[PDB]
This record gives C-alpha cells, structure tokens and sequence, in this order.
C-alpha cells in the first residue's frame, strides 16, 4: 500500500494569509506525465469535495485561491488568501495504486480577533419537571478563543461531576465559537433548593459573568 | 515577440451538433518550432469510456512556427448530458504538459433574436451589395451563422461573422455579413439568414429572409 | 447534475451484517464513471472501501476484503455495499461517490452526504425534547435566546430544523455528548428579535430515524 | 500558460484629426506582481525628446500584472511619419522587449456608412437596436461614433468590433447601439459617425437612422 | 517602514515532517541581486538565534535542516524534517531599509502521541502557615496534548477562584508538557479541613485521577 | 567566542530614566560591526530600538526617538542604553545583539539572554521560598517530585536553579503567575529517584535581583 504522510496536522491562520499544506508518498504516483495525487476539503457535517485532482487541476467551481503542485511523492496544496468558509480538514488521495489511499489530514482553523461569550441560562422546563430530571443548560455565544470554563452553582454550592459540556466547530462566517453546558439534577434535588447560577470566565472577559435564576419565578 | 507553446480545446459548433448531427471538438496546439521534435497528443474522457479515433493535422506558418490540431469525433447524446473531454499535450522540451478540458456549458437558455438587412446601392457599387443580419439576446454564447440564397446553403468562406459580445442584458450577439453580385438577387432576390442555438425551439434553429429590391 | 443519495444505515448488531444502498439519479450508473464506497469512522481519517465501473468490474480494499460485496441494480439506477460480521471498528460514517476519469486514474468528484453505521449491543431509544424557553431581558442586544433540549436517545443521528426549515440564520445545533446512561444528548439553540416572540410561533423539528420518530415541539416564552 | 507579450498602438483617429491630441500606448501582459516592476523607455527616429510619458499598472484576475505607458505626441510630428518606439526592461526577461509605431503607408479609401434600426415587435416597445455598417475603407485605423439630438453619446453605450478584411481590398466594421423610447421620442434622429483620413473634408463621414420613419 | 506579515500563526507538526513558513513583506526588499530577509529562531527563556541571513543564506553553525527561499516580497523558511528541539517561535526580519522590522512570530509546535500526567499534590509548609497563607500545589508532570483538567475539594468541597495554573512550555526533548494549580488559602481556613484532593482529568487517562492528603500527615 | 551579557534592568518608575549596559567580551567594540538594541514587549513581536558602529555611528528608531540615546565606553568595552520620559510601553525584555555587515546591510548574528524592564509605579519586594517537600503523595514508583514555592514578589524576574547548577535534568520552572495582590509567584520542580531522597541533598537557589535577594532552601522528604 501507499502511505500519505500530511503536514502540518493542523494550523490556525489569520483572513487573507498564505496556507501550505505538504503530502508524501510511500512511493511515487507518476505516471505518463502526470501525478495522480487529489486533494479533498470536509467542512464540518459534511462530505468531503474534491478540490484538485492529478496534483495542480483544478476541479469545476473550485475557488481560484486553490492550488497544487508537486510531483513524485512531494506535493503542495496552497490557499494563497484564507478565508472564514476555508475552516476544514483537508486530505490528500493517491489514486496510482490500488487501494486508493488518503492521507490523515490537516485541521485548519482560523485565527481571529477575541470575543467574549453572549451568556444564557434556561430553566429546565415544566414538562422536563415531570420526568425525574432537571436540566438546567447554559450557553455560551459567539466566542473566541475555544478555551472557556464554567461553573455550574446551586446556592452558591459549586458542582461537579454532573454536568457536561458541547463546543461547535468554527463558524463558517464569523470564526467564532459556541458552548452548552448542561446540568443534570434529580427533580428532588432541583426543587430541593432555590438559586441556580451559571459561572462564566473567558479571556475576553475583564471579569467572570455569571447569569443565574431563583426557581419558581 | 516570443513564440508561447499554447493549447486550446473549442466545443462542437451547434450547426455539426443539432443539423448535420456529427458533433466533434478540436484541440489546437500554436507557437510550435517546425525543426524540433513533434509533439504527443492524447484525448480523455471523464467517463472513463474509450475515445475514438481522432484526426490529426499540422501545418506550416508564414511566422514560421509550427500549429497541430487534433480532432475528434464525439457522440451526440454523450455532450449534450454533460460530458467532459480532455485534450493532453506533451514535448519534450515543454517542461510541464499542457492539459485542456471542455464540456456542453450551463446556465440560462435564450433563443436568438434575427434581424437581416439589405445596404442600400452606393455611388460605385452598380453591381455590388452587401446582406448583413444581427443575431443578439441569446445565451449561452455558441452559435453558428449560415446564409442560404436559392434554397441552397452558401459556402462558409462567402461570409464573415463576428465572435459572440455581451449585450448590456444578460445575452450575446452577433453580426454576420454578405457580400452579394447582381446576378444573384437577380436570379432570386431573397437571401436567407439562418442561427443555429441550443435556446432555438424547436429544432434549434431561428432564420429571417431579406431582399435587396423590396 | 449528478445527485447520489445513501441509505441503510443505523444501528446494527455486533456480528451482523449491513446492507447500504446508494440511489443515483441525474445520471445512469451503467452509462459511464466509477462508482465509490468510502467510509470514515468518528474521529479518524478516509478509507476507500469498494467500488464498481459502469462495465461491471469490481475492485475491493483488503482490509475489509472477504466479508464485503459490492453490486448494482440497474433499473434502480442504485448500487450497494453488503458487510457481515461487522465489529465496532466498523462504525463510520458510509459515502458513496461517482469517480471521474483522468488518464487511467480516478477522483471523486462526487459525494453523497453519508450515513452513519452504528455498530453496537444496545437498543433504539427516541429522544425526548424540551423547550428551552426565551427570557424576559434575555439581551441587551434586543435578541432572545430560544432552543429544544434533544435527550436520551440512540444511536446517532438526530436531525432538528426550525418553523420547517424556514428559520436557519442564528441556528445552532450542538454535537451530541454520550449521557453516563450510554444515551445521547444535545441542544438546539436560536438568537431571534425579541420583538417577535409575541408575533412569531418557534417550532423545533426533531427526526430520529432509527426509532421511527419525528416530533414538532413549540418554544413558547414564559 | 504564462507569455510576456508587448503590444504597442497607433493613435485613434478621434484624438488624431478631432481632439487634435493624439496618444500611442504601450501595453505589457503577463507580468508577476511580486518580482519587481518593469523599466518601460520611449524612443523617436529622429533622436528628438520624448514628452513625459503616463504609467498605469493593473492586477489581474488571473493573478498576473499589467503594466501601460501612454504617450502623448505631436499631431505633425505623427502625420509627418516620425516613428515612435516603446522598449520594455526587467531583471529577470533579460534579452527586452521593443515594439514600433508609425504612420500608416499604402492605398487609402473613404469608409462607406449604412445605418438600420430594428422593427418594433413585443419586448422591444421601449427599447430598440441600432446597427451600424462601416466598410470598404483602408487603412484599418477607424473610430465610431453615436450622436443623437446633436450630442455625442458616451463611449460604452455601444459596442464596436474590430476591423476585419472585405473581399474586396477595404476593411469592415459594425457598431451596435441600444437606445430608448424616451430618446427618439424627443427626437427620432440618431447619427453613426466614423472618423477615417481617407473621409473628405474633416475626416469624418456619417449616416443617420430613425426608429419611426 | 516596512511590514513584515508571517503566515501561518501557528502549526503542529509531527517529528521528520516538513513545515512551511511565509513571511510577507508590504513592499519589495530587492537591492543588487540579493533580497535582504533574516530568519530568527526563538526558544523559550532564550533571546532570538539567527537561522538565515539575506533570504538564503545559512548560518554558521545551523542544522542544513534550515533553508530560506524566495525573492521582493515573498520569502518562505522551510524545516526539512522537524525535530523535537525544533519547539520555537520563528520571525522573519527585514534589513533593506530603516528602521529595521520584525514579524510578528510563527509558532511551531511538536506533534506526538499522547502521554499521560503524573500526578503529584504538595501540601503546605509549616514556614509559610506562619505567614498567614496557605499555599497547596499540585503538580502534572511530562503529559500531551496540552489541554487538562484540575479540580481543587477541600473536604470534598469543590472550590473555584482560589486557584491558579501555570503551564510550561513544550519540552525540547521529549515535547510534553507539565503544569502546576496553586490552591491558596488563609490559614485558619487550611486548618480547618482535613482533606485535600487534586482531581485530574487528560485524554490518557482512562479514569480522573485524584491525588489527596489529610492534614496532619 | 563573542559574548555579549546585558545589565541595568528592573524596576523603574514612569517619567524615570533607565540606563542600560552591555558588556561585551572576546571582541572589542571598536574594532568592527554594529551593535544594537533590540526589546520585545509582552506577549508582542520584536522591536529594533537602536544601534553603534565601531566608528561611533548611531541610529535611532524613529518609534521611540528622541527619548533615547545610544552610546559606548571603549575602556570598559562596553555600550549603553539610555531612555527618558519611560512608559508603560516601554516595558519589555531588553536585548543587546551585534549586528553583521552584508554588502550595505545589517544582520543579528549574536545576542545577549537579555534583561527585563519593568515600568510600574509600585515597589520592589522580595520573594518568600517555601519548601515542596517530597512524600509518598509525591512518589510514583521509583520517582519522586520535590520543588521550591518562590511567593509574592515584584517585578519579574526571579532565577532558579537547583544544587547550584548541578542539578538540571527533569527540572520544570513554571513560568510565574500574577496573583490577585499583584505579586508574582512561581514553582520550580524537579523529580528524582526516590531512592536518592534519604542520601541526596536538594537546594533550590532562588535570585531576585531587584530587591537584591538570594535564597538557598534545602528541601527535605516528608
Ligand atoms: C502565427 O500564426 C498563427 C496562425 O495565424 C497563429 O496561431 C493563432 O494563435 C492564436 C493565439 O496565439 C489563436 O487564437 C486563439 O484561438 C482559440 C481558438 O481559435 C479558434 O477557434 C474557433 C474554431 O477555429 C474560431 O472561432 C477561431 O477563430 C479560431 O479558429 C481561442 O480560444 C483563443 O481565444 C482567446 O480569446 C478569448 C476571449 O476572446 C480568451 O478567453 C482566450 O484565453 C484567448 O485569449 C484565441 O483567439 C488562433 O486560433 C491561432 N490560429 C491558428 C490558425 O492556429 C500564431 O499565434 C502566430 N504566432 C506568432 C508568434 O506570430
Ligand atoms: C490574464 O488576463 C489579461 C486580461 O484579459 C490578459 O491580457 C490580455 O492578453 C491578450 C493576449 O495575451 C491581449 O490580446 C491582444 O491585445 C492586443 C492589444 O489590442 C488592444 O488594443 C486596444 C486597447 O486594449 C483595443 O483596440 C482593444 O482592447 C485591443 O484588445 C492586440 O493587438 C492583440 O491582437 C492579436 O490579434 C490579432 C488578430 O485578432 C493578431 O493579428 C495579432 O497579431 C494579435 O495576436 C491581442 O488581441 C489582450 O489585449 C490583453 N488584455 C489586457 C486587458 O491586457 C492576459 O493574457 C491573461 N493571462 C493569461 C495567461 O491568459
């Protein structure tokens, strides 16, 4: 079999810089003048597109700010001006060899400006109430970078171990990030006590924020 | 003025595609040095079915450069679903091969608008006239032109015809002109203007009829 | 254009077997072209499973060869992948793919939108949805936070949609996180004018095809 | 496929015998933006000076550069025969590049101008096409004009193609022009102008059309 | 003055793969047939170490690993095959006009296979119990990727604000990370509870990791 | 060998005036090449601030110009960095580096470590060093981590080293942290054999310039 090797494996890079992205091959795919090397980009959710086949062809309705080169075993996808809708894992494909292999890709993500999170706080619903459990879920929107914590406190009493957390993928548009955290309670427990308050601390906050609620009202 | 090795791979012209049904695409080759080596064309298909037998042509320049064409055959059905042909060209002294693609084009259809027009007699020209006929607001861009005088068609090389330009819609037009002797209209003045396009229903063909004498 | 649509997916039995289907229309599979199956399982990379030409001739890769068959039915214009005794490792998302020719070589020009193979000794459960319910000066920027808790569920996917589809701007759908009780869980969440909650009706529409649900929840303030 | 070409024109005959303030310019194609500009001189024959000369770079679409120097010149200086030369220097060509100018030699005839308008049917009630048929002149060198109620249209408001042989000696051309409703209602007069130096007297000859005749 | 603008900001690499940095300059850097660029590599707790000088041309002493390309305003430093020494943030620097200019920094890191924490826990000293504070600290030792998770329970009380982390940089030799949480106390809160626990959670720990002690012992 | 070793850093208060000084040796300053000034703000890329020929030459960065004067002392082989009206963006690690000459232009070749300014208008205070002594909570199979709490100091830096400078493998000074009081504090550990903790001796030497403090803690097991 042929092994693709990629790098990087992943890289952030700021709106209208350069990005390089190298394979290699176990082995050469030339053949009669041609390199028979594809690249592909997987945005995330969907399939992945064809971007160039045969190392520098530029596949129909393929942005022009697309380009391969390279031959042999030594190839180069080059984004000559980054873009927000670019953020996607990228692979190589050799198609000179049977099994058709792909490389294991390579991350881009987009450097942008810092922005703290929009924070929300949502009581679990009265239907929810009727069940035995008690969500309370907090959001965390439109921020940037990834890295966030919270805390979850009911009276003051900070949790652990029964809440859990779900980061999106870059935005397309915008780069930014969304999070939920989640708390799960027994119905006795969550009628057991009265404030619930979701703790936020984010760099792009002078100060942690803290959004919270008094059951009942 | 530097000779640039240069390919080109143009699409089947509507008239060998919807009349005589013979459909073929050509991939031209210029800037070639006669006195080096001679260059490798070859054909593929996205399908990945076999190509048929093409054509090959070349030809001295007066600027002294060499120019190759190949032409191959395609099937009717094949272009007009969407298939993509591929012309590859190779030299050993190309540094890197030369690869064209072509395919039936998309986009919005719109039949074509005919207008022909006779030039009235000119000092001099007793025995002279010209035909011309304005062909505008279709798309995509192909189209092919022919004149017919007698119900018979016209050899190509007695008329010219300008290259598709966009209108300041969304459409394309084109001129074509007509040289004409009195012993032609005399014969019978009418003169047929005929475009064949893709948007032209049914048949895909659109003509208008014009006299010298009205 | 060429549309390729996959199905047959879900969850299946550790040791069972698999039968995928991929229907094709806009183009005839015995016309011309390659035709792909290529999966990815969570988190890791491509792998090319099978594929089939238009003139029959069928080609597999050996890490799954022997316990796979491709084939086609051409007056459904479809193909299929058929697996037996799949394991966990068989868990991946399935595409299938038209390959376009190049000089005796092959690329993907097109994609399905895959389906997700679950492979896994536990049994189908339909979520429960709840309202997450808009505040009263939920923001300063005049715009409410609204969505539907997605809970318990299993396998994945599920999909959720706002007022039908009508409703995308400002949308997000979170990824699943696996529950401690081994079931899935996520949120769909959406900014709106806080103007219209009083005009506007939220409906989350929530599909979870494994358990045959579909259910149209509205978000109403409070 | 990247070729480094120079081209270098004659001047209109609208700003040689009108405006009386003939250019020539000289255009390069093809260049990499990031590899340094090109050095672009002029010369004359007779060793006279050149006038200071515009320069004009663009980026393209297809990520090339391209580079324009316009020169203004005498208009007796250029009817006389002077010969104008542009020359192109970059450190990586290296062997430059020189294109020539001059005045037009050979047989010279006047250009014969025909003008119709495209009869009324439903879609074009508020608009309609003018065409114009210029042919049988020699040299190629020609400029179209459109005027209507005694103003000349602006440039772009209708489309010329360029010169192309006869089958006879002379040379063809066709101009195209949209007009309005509103425009030959206020006056149903509209002017194709061509300016030849073969045309007698003020190189100029014209025809006029009428949408309603 | 010229701009110097570096792409990508930042990269993760595997050891033996090719990494690829640009650098953009705002106008050219061209004079007399040479291109008046310089590559610096800066390690951590180091000053800058000159790498290439004048676009191309290495300096005595570095790696052949290290080689600069391109020309006016486009160059591009390359590393053949990383190495785990290879941890540095890398600036392009133009000497073509005063002032002379920096980039603003590409930041390579090593990729790796992942390796857990050890995990230890220090309680405070009887020196500083005299001061008023207590100060206990726990420590994660040679672990990657760099994200983890440390949790502070006093008594099982989980606490929050009370704690800081620090972070070294990635190793030059083996390329994990190590990481310190202070929990800081008053004295008489210290002396008030018995237990002290550090929770830890990484990505090679199948388990969260907890290392505690009772005062007193 | 050129070496270049930069002093006269610390704290300074704002509107004060700072000198800086480096003493080069193995070359001497007249003799050839440039030599520069070069700071890097925090978290911030690098900024050439100044720079002396061998022939007395001086250049300034326009950016900071007119605050600031270059100068050299022959006898000492030595250069200087003198600035007034400082502000808080004038703190920055402060190198000195001598530049080489390349057909009209110059290069860094060679650096000092650096040292770093810090404009503050709060005082000098000296750290507490504090044993992290090592236990079975600190043993995991045959090593053991043992460390040095360096608490509550100001400005940066502070310098730690272990057995004064025999000790090296496996030690890991963190970088410091601003605590809410608005001091600095660090940990520096390092692991060992815990077989070596009866035999062995562990000094940590800690150097805070600034307020001129020099500590030597032992830290013993348990
Ligand atoms: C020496 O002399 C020979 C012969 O005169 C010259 O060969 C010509 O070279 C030019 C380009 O160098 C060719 O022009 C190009 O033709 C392409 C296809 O042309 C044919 O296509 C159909 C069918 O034949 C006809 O409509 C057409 O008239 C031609 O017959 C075009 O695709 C090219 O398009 C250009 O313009 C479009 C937009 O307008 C752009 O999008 C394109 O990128 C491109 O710029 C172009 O027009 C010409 O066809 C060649 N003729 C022959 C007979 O080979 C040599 O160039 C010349 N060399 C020197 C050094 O003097
Ligand atoms: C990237 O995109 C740019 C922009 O389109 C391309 O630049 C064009 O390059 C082509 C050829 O490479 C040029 O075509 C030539 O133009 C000459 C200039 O004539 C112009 O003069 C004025 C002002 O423009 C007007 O009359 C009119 O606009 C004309 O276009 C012509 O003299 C050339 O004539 C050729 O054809 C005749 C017969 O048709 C032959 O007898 C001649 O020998 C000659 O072959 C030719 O038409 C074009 O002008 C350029 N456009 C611009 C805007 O610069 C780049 O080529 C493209 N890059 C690549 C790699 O394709």
């Amino acid at each position: 079999d042929i092994q693709l090797t990629q790098s990087p494996s992943s890289l952030s890079a700021s709106v209208g810089d350069r990005v390089t992205i190298t394979c290699r091959a176990s082995q050469s795919v030339d053949y009669d003048g041609d390199s028979y090397m594809n690249w592909y980009q997987q945005k995330p959710g969907k399939a992945p597109k064809l971007l160039i086949y045969a190392a520098s062809y530029l596949e129909s309705g393929v942005p022009s700010r697309f380009s391969g080169s390279g031959s042999g075993t030594d190839f180069t996808l080059t984004i000559s001006s980054l873009q927000p809708e670019d953020f996607a894992t990228y692979y190589c494909q050799q198609s000179h060899e049977d099994p058709y292999t792909f490389g294991q890709g390579t991350k881009v993500e987009i450097k942008r400006t810092v922005a703290a999170p929009s924070v929300f706080i949502f009581p679990p619903s009265d239907e929810q109430l009727k069940s035995g459990t008690a969500s309370v879920v907090c959001l965390l929107n439109n921020f940037y970078p990834r890295e966030a914590k919270v805390q979850w406190k009911v009276d003051n009493a900070l949790q652990s171990g029964n809440s859990q957390e779900s980061v999106t993928e870059q935005d397309s548009k915008d780069s930014t990030y969304s999070l939920s955290s989640t708390l799960t309670l027994s119905k006795a427990d969550y009628e057991k006590h009265k404030v619930y308050a979701c703790e936020v601390t984010h760099q792009g906050l002078s100060s942690p924020v803290t959004k919270s609620f008094n059951r009942g009202e | 003025n530097p000779r640039c090795v240069s390919a080109y791979l143009s699409r089947p012209s509507p008239f060998d595609l919807f009349i005589r049904k013979s459909p073929t695409i050509t991939c031209l080759v210029v800037d070639l040095a006669p006195s080096k080596g001679t260059v490798n064309l070859t054909w593929s298909r996205a399908s990945g079915k076999p190509v048929n037998h093409s054509t090959r042509k070349e030809e001295k320049q007066r600027n002294g450069t060499l120019t190759v064409t190949s032409t191959l055959p395609v099937g009717t059905r094949d272009w007009i679903e969407g298939e993509t042909y591929q012309c590859r060209v190779t030299h050993p002294h190309l540094p890197r091969a030369l690869m064209r693609s072509t395919t039936k084009t998309s986009g919005p259809r719109a039949a074509p608008e005919v207008y022909a027009f006779a030039t009235p007699e000119w000092p001099g020209s007793r025995d002279k006239r010209t035909l011309a006929c304005l062909i505008q607001n279709f798309m995509p861009e192909d189209i092919s032109v022919q004149w017919l005088h007698n119900e018979v068609q016209l050899p190509d090389a007695r008329h010219s015809t300008t290259q598709p330009r966009k209108t300041k819609g969304s459409g394309f037009f084109v001129f074509s002109r007509l040289e004409v002797t009195r012993a032609e209209w005399e014969q019978k003045d009418e003169f047929i203007c005929r475009a064949v396009h893709e948007a032209a229903s049914p048949s895909q063909t659109v003509q208008r009829a014009v006299s010298v004498n009205p | 254009e060429v549309q390729l649509v996959e199905s047959g997916g879900g969850l299946v039995q550790p040791g069972g077997s698999l039968r995928l289907s991929c229907a094709v229309s806009g183009y005839s599979i015995t016309s011309g072209y390659s035709w792909n199956w290529i999966r990815q399982a969570p988190g890791k990379g491509l792998e090319w499973v099978a594929s089939i030409t238009y003139d029959g001739s069928t080609n597999y890769n050996p890490s799954v060869k022997g316990r796979i068959t491709i084939s086609r039915d051409d007056s459904k214009n479809t193909f299929y992948l058929q697996m037996n005794s799949l394991r966990a490792e068989d868990t991946a998302v399935y595409y299938c793919a038209r390959g376009s020719h190049y000089f005796g070589h092959w690329h993907f020009a097109v994609w399905g939108q895959g389906t997700l193979v679950t492979v896994s000794s536990a049994s189908t459960k339909g979520p429960s949805v709840f309202p997450l319910a808009p505040s009263s000066k939920s923001t300063s920027g005049g715009t409410a936070a609204l969505g539907c808790l997605v809970k318990d569920y299993f396998p994945e996917p599920v999909t959720v949609s706002w007022n039908s589809g009508a409703l995308t701007s400002g949308v997000h759908t979170f990824p699943a996180v696996l529950q401690s009780s081994g079931l899935y869980s996520l949120s769909s969440v959406v900014t709106v004018p806080s103007s219209s909650l009083g005009t506007q009706t939220y409906i989350c529409n929530v599909n979870h095809k494994p358990s045959n649900t579909k259910v149209d929840k509205k978000v109403e303030p409070k």
